[PDB]
C-alpha cells in the first residue's frame, strides 16, 4: 500500500515539475515522472488485482515512448533556430 | 523464475564493483604532484578553439536515438512472445508477425527517406 | 420627465449589457498567453473538480 | 521488506525532488534515472520482473538516452535565462503539488487491498499469454502507434 | 471491419506515396474515407465486436461524424506533402478506436494514435502555429499523465480497466474524477479551455475545423461511457459555457472566438452526459459538425492563417450562398427554432431537466443567450459593407460541401423525425 501513496507523491513531484520548470525538455521530464508514477500505481494494483496491470503498464511505456520521440521533435523543430528554450518567450497568442 | 537469493547476490556483485571502482580512484587522485596551472587547466590545442564556438550539434544521433528507442520498444514487446511462442500458436505468430511488419513499414518509410541529414 | 425617466432605464439596460461584456472581457484577460499561467490554471481547475465530487 | 523498503521508498521520493528542483538539466536526467533504477527495484520487489527490466532497458536505456542526446545538442543546461520569473508562481506551484497529493491522500486514505495473489514473477513467460491475446489488440494499436510516431517525427524535423 | 479498410489504407499510403504523386495520394485518401463510410451505412443496425473493441449505435454515428469531417478537412488542403494526409488518416483510426472500446488502457492508446498527427498538422510554420502546436502538445501530455493516473485509480478501485465496474466511494469518485480532467480538456471544457483559444488562433482553418468537428465528436462519444457524478457534471458545464461565452464577447478574431464558442458549446453537449442517452447527443453532435464544419470551410476559403471578423463582411455580396450558408451556421450554433442545432439543444436540455438539474439548466440558457451577440455579430456582419480582405471564392467542391452541409442543417431540423429515429439500433 506503502507504494500506492509512493507514487502519488511522485505524481505530485511531477506536477511541480511542470508548474515550476521554464524548460520545455525539463516540463517533459516532470510528465515522464508523473507518467511513472502512474505505472508504479498500475503495478501495485496488478500485485493487487491479478497482473493484468503490468501488461497495461508495459502499453504505457510503450506509449510513453511513442510520445517521447514526437514531443523532442516538436521541441527541436521550435527551438532549433529560435533561441532559449523559455516558454514564456512565446506570448503572442492571447485572449 | 528464479530465487530472489540470486538477486540479493546480484545486489552484492554490485556492492563490490563499486567498492574496488572507488579504490582505484581514491589511489589515482590521492597519488599526484599536483601542481595545478592555467596553461595545464586550458581545454586543448595551442591557445585556444580545439572546438572553439560551434553552433548546435547534428540532430543525425537525436535520429539514431530516437529511432533506437522506438525499436528497443519493438524488442521489449517481441521478448514475452520469445518466451511464450509454443503456447500461441498460429494465432500469436500472425498478432506478432502484424506488429513486427507495422513496425518494419514505418522503418521502411524512414529508410526510403533516409537520414544523412 | 417619465419620458426621461424612460430613457434612462434603457441606458441602465445598456448598463447592464457592459457589465456582462466587461465581466467577459476579465475572462479573456484571465487568458494571457503565458504557458505556464494555463497550467496553473488548468491544475487548479481539476483540483477544484475534485474537491466538488465529494 | 519495510526496512529496505522504507529505504527504496526515500530513494525514490529524493529523486524525484532532485529532478524537479536542480536547475541543472543533465543533473536533473541523472536523478531521473536513478528514480528508474529504484523504481525498477520496486517492481521485482512487487514480483513485477520484465516490467522492471524494460523499464530500465527502454525508459532508462534508450528514452533518456534521447533526452540527454537533445539536451546536449541544444546546451540548455543552464535553464534560467530569459526569466519572465513570476516569483509569485513558485510557492503557488508548491501549494498545487501539496494539494494534488493530499486529494489522491484522501482517497487513497483509510482503503486497505489485498494485495496477496500469485503473480508467479512478473516474467515475460506468464505475461505473453495475456499480451498476445485478450491484450492483443491493445498490442496492435501501440504499434500503429508506434509506427504513426515515426512517421509524424520524420515528417516534423525534415528540413526543406 | 472498417477499422480493419482505416489500417489498410494507411499502410498502404504509406509507402505509396515514394511511388505516387501527393495529389494521387490525396485521391486515395478520399476514397478510403469514402468507402469506411459507406461500410458504415451498409452495417447500420450490425453491431460488431472483436476484442474490447466494439461496434454500436455510438461507435457508428460519431465515427460517421468524424469522417464527414476528415473528408471536408481534406477536400481543402492541397499542399503537396502525401504526409499532410497520412497524418488524417491516423487521426481518424484513432477517433474511431477512441469511440469504439470502454476499456481504459486501449482509450489510452487511440487518444495518442489520434492526438500526436494533430500536433504535426498545425504546422503551417507561422510563428503563432509553433505557439500553438506548444501549447498543445505540453498541456497534452499534462492530461495524458492525469488520465493514465486515473486509469490506475480505476485498475485501484476495481479489477479491471474496464468502464462499468461497480466501484468504490472516495477512492472511485478519486478515478472518475482523474479520468474526467483529461476528457473535459479533450472536449474543451472550462476551466481546462485555456488551451483552446490559442490552439484554434494559430492553427490553419481548415484543421481547425478537422479539429473543432471530429476532435469533439470523438471525445463527447468516450465522455458517455464515464458515469460522471451530477455535481461534477454541473460544475464543468456552468464554468464552461459561463466562461466561454462571457470571454467570447471580448474576442477580436474569429477562430478564437469561435473556440470560446465551442467552449460553450461543449458546455451544452456535457448536459446529454447527466441521462448519457447518446441518441440526443448523436443528433445534437451531427447537427453541430455538420454547421461548424460549414463555417470552418468558409473560413479557409477566406483565409488559412487567421480572419478577423470584419473579413466576414460583405461575404453576401461577394458569394451570396456562402453568406447565406455562414448565416445558417451560425444560427444552428446559436441554437434557434426551426434548426437541427436547436433541435440538438433541446434534446440535450430535456436530457438535463429529466436529470433534474435547474439552476444549471437555467444558467446554461442564460449564457446561450448572451451567446446571441456575437453568433449575430458574425452572421449579420456577412451584409456589411465588403473592407480590404482576401477573398478566394473557394472550388465548386467547398461550394457544394458548404451548401449540402447547410441542406443537412435545416432539413434534419425541420425533419428530425427521420434520422432520430435511428440513432439507436437503426431501424
Amino acid at each position: 500500500m506503502s507504494y500506492l501513496l509512493t507514487s502519488a507523491l511522485l505524481f505530485a513531484l511531477g506536477v511541480y515539475g511542470v508548474l515550476t520548470r521554464r524548460t520545455a525538455i525539463l516540463v517533459f521530464l516532470s510528465i515522464e515522472l508523473m507518467l511513472n508514477a502512474a505505472n508504479l500505481s498500475l503495478v501495485g494494483f496488478a500485485r493487487a488485482y491479478g497482473l493484468d496491470g503490468q501488461v497495461a503498464a508495459l502499453m504505457v511505456i510503450a506509449v510513453a515512448a511513442a510520445e517521447v520521440a514526437v514531443g523532442l521533435g516538436l521541441i527541436v523543430a521550435i527551438f532549433r533556430h529560435r533561441e532559449s528554450t523559455a516558454v514564456d518567450d512565446l506570448s503572442e497568442l492571447r485572449g | 523464475m528464479a530465487p530472489i537469493q540470486e538477486y540479493v547476490g546480484t545486489l552484492i556483485y554490485v556492492g563490490v564493483a563499486l567498492f574496488i571502482g572507488v579504490a582505484a580512484l581514491l589511489v589515482g587522485a590521492l597519488l599526484g604532484p599536483k601542481k595545478p596551472g592555467r596553461a595545464k587547466l586550458m581545454p586543448y590545442e595551442s591557445g585556444n578553439d580545439p572546438a572553439g564556438e560551434v553552433k548546435r550539434f547534428p540532430v543525425h544521433f537525436y535520429v539514431v536515438a530516437m529511432l533506437f528507442i522506438l525499436f528497443d520498444v519493438e524488442v521489449a514487446f517481441l521478448w514475452p512472445y520469445a518466451v511464450s511462442a509454443g503456447g500461441l500458436g498460429l494465432y500469436g505468430f500472425l498478432g506478432v508477425l502484424a506488429f513486427t511488419l507495422l513496425l518494419f513499414v514505418g522503418f521502411l518509410y524512414e529508410w526510403w527517406k533516409g537520414v544523412m541529414r | 420627465a417619465l419620458f426621461y425617466g424612460d430613457r434612462g432605464l434603457l441606458s441602465g439596460y445598456f448598463g447592464l449589457g457592459g457589465a456582462a461584456r466587461s465581466l467577459g472581457q476579465g475572462l479573456a484577460r484571465l487568458q494571457t498567453g503565458y504557458l505556464r499561467v494555463y497550467a496553473l490554471l488548468f491544475v487548479l481547475g481539476a483540483l477544484l473538480l475534485l474537491g466538488v465530487m465529494r | 521488506m519495510s526496512l529496505l523498503e522504507g529505504l527504496a521508498l526515500f530513494l525514490l521520493l529524493l529523486s524525484g525532488v532532485l529532478v524537479v528542483t536542480l536547475r541543472n538539466a543533465i543533473h536533473a536526467a541523472l536523478a531521473l534515472i536513478l528514480n528508474f533504477l529504484v523504481l525498477a527495484g520496486v517492481y521485482v520487489a512487487l514480483d513485477a520482473r520484465f516490467l522492471g527490466f524494460i523499464q530500465v532497458i527502454v525508459y532508462a536505456g534508450a528514452i533518456v538516452v534521447l533526452f540527454l542526446f537533445v539536451i546536449m545538442l541544444l546546451f540548455a543546461a543552464q535553464g534560467e535565462i530569459g526569466f519572465d520569473p513570476l516569483v509569485r508562481s513558485r510557492p503557488l506551484a508548491a501549494l498545487l503539488a501539496l494539494g494534488v497529493a493530499g486529494i489522491l491522500a484522501a482517497g487513497l486514505w483509510g482503503l486497505d487491498l489485498a494485495f496477496t495473489q500469485d503473480l508467479k514473477g512478473g516474467l515475460p513467460q506468464a505475461l505473453g499469454p495475456l499480451l498476445y491475446g485478450d491484450w492483443l489488440f491493445v498490442l496492435l494499436a501501440v504499434g500503429f502507434l508506434l509506427m504513426a510516431a515515426t512517421v509524424v517525427a520524420v515528417a516534423l524535423v525534415e528540413p526543406g | 471491419m472498417t477499422l480493419a479498410i482505416l489500417a489498410v489504407f494507411s499502410v498502404a499510403l504509406t509507402l505509396l506515396g515514394f511511388v505516387l504523386p501527393p495529389q494521387g495520394v490525396k485521391r486515395a485518401t478520399l476514397l478510403g474515407l469514402a468507402l469506411a463510410l459507406a461500410s458504415l451505412l451498409l452495417t447500420w443496425g450490425k453491431p460488431f465486436a472483436f476484442g474490447p473493441y466494439a461496434v454500436d449505435g455510438v461507435s457508428q454515428v460519431f465515427t460517421l461524424l468524424a469522417l464527414l469531417g476528415a473528408l471536408w478537412t481534406v477536400g481543402l488542403v492541397r499542399s503537396g506533402r502525401f504526409e499532410f494526409y497520412l497524418l488524417v488518416l491516423y487521426a481518424a483510426l484513432g477517433m474511431h478506436l477512441l469511440a469504439s472500446t470502454r476499456h481504459l488502457l486501449l482509450m489510452l492508446v487511440a487518444l495518442e494514435a489520434l492526438s500526436l498527427p494533430l500536433y504535426a498538422l498545425a504546422t503551417w510554420r507561422r510563428g503563432q502555429g509553433l505557439e500553438a502546436a506548444l501549447k498543445y502538445f505540453l498541456l497534452g501530455a499534462l492530461a495524458a499523465a492525469f488520465f493514465l493516473y486515473g486509469a490506475a485509480l480505476f485498475y485501484g478501485a476495481t479489477g479491471s480497466l474496464v468502464l462499468g465496474a461497480p466501484g468504490e466511494g472516495p477512492l472511485y469518485a478519486l478515478a472518475l474524477g482523474l479520468l474526467l480532467v483529461g476528457l473535459g480538456f479533450k472536449a474543451a471544457l472550462a476551466p481546462f479551455h485555456f488551451w483552446t483559444p490559442d490552439v484554434y488562433q494559430g492553427s490553419p482553418t481548415p484543421v481547425v475545423l478537422f479539429m473543432a468537428t471530429s476532435v469533439k465528436a470523438a471525445a463527447f462519444a468516450a465522455l458517455l461511457r464515464v458515469a460522471a457524478p451530477p455535481e461534477a457534471l454541473a460544475l464543468l458545464v456552468a464554468l464552461s459555457v459561463v466562461v466561454g461565452n462571457l470571454a467570447a464577447l471580448a474576442q477580436k478574431e474569429a477562430k478564437r472566438l469561435l473556440a470560446y464558442s465551442s467552449i460553450a458549446h461543449a458546455g451544452y453537449m456535457a448536459l446529454a452526459l447527466y441521462t448519457g442517452n447518446a441518441q440526443a447527443l448523436g443528433f445534437y453532435l451531427l447537427t453541430y459538425v455538420l454547421a461548424t464544419g460549414l463555417a470552418f470551410a468558409v473560413l479557409s476559403q477566406i483565409s488559412p492563417d487567421r480572419v478577423p471578423l470584419e473579413a466576414l463582411r460583405g461575404l453576401y455580396r461577394k458569394d451570396p450562398l456562402l453568406g447565406l450558408a455562414f448565416l445558417v451556421a451560425m444560427l444552428s450554433l446559436l441554437g434557434l427554432p426551426p434548426l437541427a442545432g436547436f433541435w440538438g439543444k433541446y434534446l440535450a436540455f430535456a436530457e438535463a431537466a429529466r436529470a433534474g438539474a435547474w439552476g444549471v439548466l437555467v444558467l446554461a440558457l442564460v449564457t446561450s443567450a448572451v451567446s446571441a451577440y456575437y453568433y449575430l455579430g458574425l452572421g449579420l456582419a456577412v451584409f456589411a459593407r465588403p473592407e480590404e480582405t482576401p477573398f478566394r471564392p473557394g472550388p465548386p467542391w467547398a461550394r457544394a460541401a458548404v451548401v449540402a452541409a447547410g441542406v443537412l442543417l435545416l432539413a434534419l431540423g425541420l425533419l428530425p423525425g427521420l434520422v432520430l429515429p435511428a440513432l439507436a439500433a437503426g431501424g
